[PDB]
């Protein structure tokens, strides 16, 4: 019923309060065992993408079960982000690498999600120049540039989502972090 | 030159005077001495050229009591594009520092086609500064010469050592010399930047690398800028 | 006028090519490699210059917008093939990533089709300036799709294979003779390019 | 280059009938010859083991590791440090409870100089 | 100290001058990258 943390003196963390409310949503059998682990961040490993995909080793053999979280504040401290149960890395266009079990979600001091639904499995994408979120007609629910500079979240049929970011349509990144659970 | 000179020093007006080549006046001058039987000197060119470049040069700077300025950008044109050539050894002798434009940049599209690697000014010191301009221009213009320099050497031996055995230095230096290359020099024909957007750029730029590697920046300016 | 300095033994020591270059707008040098190898087009691309490029976009985009934008990537392909090269002989191409590979294949593909042309078989005596936007088209659009392929994950050695047949096909586009019907060879050029981004398209599986 | 496809071993009869059961030396049906030979100690002469070697090294290239006890090995010493080719593999190992052997090893000798 | 062409052949012998410093470096790197690959090797090779 509590959460650690493994960051290395910088401006900005995580709070625990917003990790013991998040935890309420995710499978089972990942809210049991609660020690998170800081796998990147854009303070104190610099803003490439290149960086972020070299630090997320898709390390999977110690747990296969582990749950990946990104949390992303916006321009005006907008604060969301998704929950993924696979290491993100470039791939063959082939398909969509994603279990049909992941979720979005908007928090605040006022939490919110998305669970994933049965209509499509769509852009649970991974590739070297971004890295969107489930998608459909009009653009992705959820993306990052190649530069972690501007993103875009939009309403989509894989999560029925609302938007997420403070401004809508496009917007700026400030501060990233990833967490491995 | 004069008509610069009364302007400047008898209407107190800050003027910048241009040139845009000095070869084609060298040629016109070693056709003068040629009429007079004064033997050809170095290269051809008459020996003296020495006195009359420093005549066409020296009238500028500030003065004492006029409020006045002054200030000459000479555009001159190697031949072979070599330094050792008279001309750009007398310029360069009596002249600040030197502004270059490599032919490769030029190739790659690269506008303007600039290379900062032997680019140099020496009065720098004393224009930058408080007032006259914000605080941190004198660290981010040797944070981005060194790290310039740096990736320039490291996308040398990728070709030699693969890319894994790069360090994590490495990578970064890598990919900050093509994004400072692509976005920062390259500059449209018609798009002007303050000074005040140019180093903001500079620090979007940064910004790829770790807050506490960038070593030669002081403590006082990367805690105060670096965020965002 | 088109003039035509001849060499006085130094590349450009002589003080008349100094003099012609000063004012002269297009200069065309020689390359000396180049004709020991009876590549007979011996412009070299890395003085030969043209001030005229600024002003023709008002014509081409009339009709071609996409000269200038290719153009350029063509130029800063062989570039960056040629400071490779530079380099590669010291060591040897062992320690070469995919991209690289690439880069220098496609190089090495350009210099021996787009540039090499003899001005005595039929097909090859005059080069329309279509045929030409359309040939430069192809090779741009092979090296960029490759280039992608390769940057989403896969062993270029695998996919050169399958590829062969589309290298030599836009390897052989310029014995399409012109004066056919003039744009029934646009026709079968775009044939060829959707051909070839189904192949790799399909191949790429 | 995977022409030498089996391991050769020269060592006491224990340790190659445990190799045996568990099964590398192979007793080539192409050739009706085994590539494996057990040692007898004070019995097998110099120059069979020399022999078998030279057949491993030369003409039977099937052999990839060829395996030798360090006290063996130090009995052909000079054959063992006269053939300094890396494409066959060859490993000294202790024998019968003999302890480990650091200067019965060629390889490890050569790592210790030049170090 | 060499066979002597003297026909204005400067710019030949400072490119050749150029990449034998270029050669000089990269090789230099490249060996240092190697032994202290070896080092390793060596350690857990003994282990």
């Amino acid at each position: 019923r509590l959460n650690g943390y493994l960051p290395s003196t910088k401006n900005k963390l995580l709070t625990p309060e917003m990790c013991d409310e998040i935890r309420t949503l995710m499978p089972t059998r990942i809210q049991l065992y609660t020690e998170w682990n800081l796998l990147y961040s854009l303070e104190q490993h610099g803003s490439s993408l290149h960086s972020l995909y070299s630090n997320v080793a898709p390390d999977s053999k110690e747990f296969r079960r582990v749950g990946y979280v990104l949390v992303i504040k916006d321009r005006k401290n907008g604060i969301f982000g998704a929950y993924s149960n696979e290491a993100f890395h470039p791939n063959e266009h082939r398909q969509y690498t994603g279990n049909g079990e992941c979720f979005l979600w908007k928090l605040d001091k006022r939490f919110s999600g998305y669970p994933y639904t049965g209509v499509n499995e769509f852009a649970i994408y991974c590739t070297s120049e971004f890295l969107s979120m489930g998608a459909g007609d009009g653009h992705y629910g959820l993306l990052c540039d190649d530069g972690l500079l501007h993103g875009v979240s939009n309403p989509c049929q894989t999560y029925g989502n609302e938007v997420l970011s403070k401004e809508g349509k496009k917007f700026s990144i400030v501060a990233l972090e990833v967490w491995r659970v | 030159l004069t008509t610069a000179e009364y302007l400047a020093y008898q209407t107190e007006r800050h003027v910048l005077t241009i040139l845009t080549d000095m070869s084609s006046y060298a040629d016109a001058l070693r056709e003068v001495s040629a009429a007079r039987e004064e033997v050809p000197g170095r290269r051809g060119y008459p020996g003296y050229m020495y006195t009359d470049l420093s005549t066409i040069y020296e009238r500028a700077g500030r003065v004492e009591g006029r409020n006045g300025s002054i200030t000459q950008i000479p555009i001159l044109t190697m031949p072979n594009d070599d330094i050792t050539h008279p001309i750009p050894d007398l310029t360069g002798y009596i002249t600040e520092g030197q502004i270059f434009v490599d032919r490769q940049l030029h190739n790659k599209g690269i506008y303007p086609p600039i290379n900062v690697l032997p680019s140099l000014s020496r009065l720098m010191k004393s224009a930058i500064g408080e007032g006259m301009t914000r605080k941190d221009h004198g660290d981010v213009s040797n944070q981005l010469y060194a790290k310039y320099a740096i990736g320039k050497d490291a996308a040398a031996m990728k070709a030699v050592v693969g890319e894994e055995a790069l360090s994590i230095e490495d990578k970064l230096s890598l990919e900050f010399l093509e994004k400072f290359e692509k976005t920062f020099i390259t500059q449209g024909a018609y798009e002007d930047r303050t000074v005040f957007e140019s180093l903001d750029q500079a620090w979007s730029l940064l910004r790829i690398y770790p807050k506490e590697m960038l070593n030669r920046i002081s403590p006082k300016i990367l805690d105060e800028f670096y965020d965002r | 006028i088109v003039a035509a300095v001849s060499p006085a033994g130094g590349d450009f020591s002589d003080p008349v090519t100094t003099a012609t270059l000063g004012i002269t707008q297009v200069f065309w040098g020689l390359d000396k490699k180049l004709a020991q190898r009876k590549h007979f087009p011996s412009i070299n691309t890395s003085v030969s210059y043209s001030k005229y490029t600024n002003v023709l976009n008002k014509f081409y985009d009339s009709n071609y917008p996409e000269f200038p934008v290719l153009r350029d990537r063509m130029k800063e392909i062989l570039s960056n093939a040629e400071e490779l090269e530079q380099v590669v002989q010291l060591v040897g191409k062992s320690a070469l990533s995919d991209s690289d590979k690439i880069t220098l294949d496609v190089a090495t593909l350009i210099k021996e089709d787009f540039l090499q042309q003899n001005g005595y078989s039929t097909y090859d005596a005059f080069c329309p300036i279509w045929k030409t936007f359309d040939m430069m088209r192809a090779f741009i659009s092979y090296h960029d799709e490759a280039q992608k392929a390769v940057a989403n994950g896969a062993n270029w050695s695998k996919l050169a294979d399958s590829t062969g047949d589309v290298k030599h096909a836009v390897s052989s586009s310029k014995f399409f003779e012109p004066s056919r019907g003039e744009k029934e060879v646009h026709g079968e050029f775009e044939k060829l390019l959707s051909t070839m981004q189904e192949r790799f398209a399909e191949s790429t599986d | 280059a995977e022409k030498r496809t089996l391991i050769a071993v020269i060592a006491d009869e224990d340790t190659t009938t445990g190799l045996l059961l568990a099964g590398i030396g192979q007793i080539t049906p192409e050739t009706q010859e085994k590539n494996f030979f057990v040692y007898q100690e004070g019995k097998t002469t110099k120059e069979e083991i020399t022999d078998k070697f030279n057949h491993f090294t030369e003409e039977r290239d099937d052999i990839a590791i060829l395996l030798i006890n360090q006290h063996i090995a130090e009995n052909i010493r000079a054959r063992v440090d006269s053939f300094t080719n890396a494409f066959p593999a060859i490993l000294e190992i202790p024998s019968k409870d003999h302890p480990y052997d650091p200067e019965k090893d060629s390889v490890l000798k050569r790592v210790r100089k030049l170090f | 100290e060499q066979v002597f062409p003297t026909r204005m052949t400067l710019g030949l012998m400072k490119t050749k001058l150029k990449g034998a410093n270029q050669g000089y470096s990269l090789l230099k790197r490249k060996s240092e990258a190697l032994t202290k690959r070896f080092r390793d090797i060596t350690k857990r090779i003994d282990d």
